[PDB]
């Protein structure tokens, strides 16, 4: 691939929510970037906003 | 406007009545005079303050929504996302502009009612001692000093006490 940073290898990245109650399984025989936790989730009034803007 | 009295039988405005926004002139045996309506000058205000009211001061709020720019070309969702985006921005754009048009029209129609209003207010309080010379005066015919003029402006005006010298005037004889 296009050397980046001196690699022309990727990594593509994937995520999974686990509803409680819920279990999460990862199987793999190669190639795996494991994950270390989970990121809580929350529902709120929150966003994100492309600007160049001085706050 | 609807009313046909300012921009219609009342020839221009008063840039001179600076105390109100519908009043007097009047002129009498010892001299001239001016003063504002307060009653129609507040209706008027009023009305139009409730109006600015419900447009002013009403806004949603929206957090997380939907991208609407975009850095490289993705096809028939973007075209998608485009397109509910652009679709709403003109139904609302229409919105403002009609919301403008008949607030304004009817801003006009309803300050031009409240003037008139005044007139057949006061048309009504001279009974039959006075006639309208039809660009918003009416020709008083009796004598009314300034405190007879002023008794009109604060409709406690008493047409019986100046009937008989009215209609007398209103109708004399070649004699
Ligand atoms: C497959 O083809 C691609 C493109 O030809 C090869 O990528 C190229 O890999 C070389 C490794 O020598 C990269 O060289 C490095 O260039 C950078 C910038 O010039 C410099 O910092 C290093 O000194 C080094 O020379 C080269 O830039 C890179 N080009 C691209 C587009 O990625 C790849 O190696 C080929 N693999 C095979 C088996 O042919
Ligand atoms: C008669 O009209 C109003 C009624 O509130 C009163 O305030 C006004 O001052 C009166 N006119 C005079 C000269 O007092």
């Amino acid at each position: 691939r296009p050397w980046v940073r001196g690699l022309s290898s990727r990594i593509s990245i994937y995520w999974t929510i686990v509803k409680p109650g819920d279990v999460l399984v990862i199987n793999s025989n190669g190639n795996l970037i494991a994950p270390r936790g989970y990121f809580k989730m929350r529902t709120g009034k929150s966003s994100i906003m492309r600007s160049d803007a001085p706050i | 406007g609807l009313f046909g009295a300012i921009a219609g039988f009342i020839e221009n405005g008063w840039e001179g009545m600076i105390d109100g926004w519908y009043g007097f002139r009047h002129q009498n045996s010892e001299g001239t005079g001016q003063a504002a309506d307060l009653k129609s000058t507040q209706a008027a205000i009023d009305q139009i303050n409730g109006k600015l009211n419900r447009v002013i001061e009403k806004t949603n709020e929206k957090f997380h929504q939907i991208e609407k720019e975009f850095s490289e070309v993705e096809g028939r969702i973007q075209d998608l996302e485009k397109y509910v985006e652009d679709t709403k921005i003109d139904l609302w754009s229409y919105n403002a502009e009609l919301l403008v048009a008949l607030e304004n029209q009817h801003t006009i129609d309803l300050t031009d009612s409240e003037m008139n209003k005044l007139f057949e207010k006061t048309r009504r309080q001279l009974r039959e001692n006075a006639e309208e010379m039809g660009n918003g005066c009416f020709k008083i015919y009796h004598k009314c000093d300034n405190a007879c003029i002023e008794s009109i402006r604060n409709g406690t005006y008493d047409h019986d006490v100046y009937r008989d010298e009215a209609l007398n005037n209103r109708f004399q004889i070649k004699g």
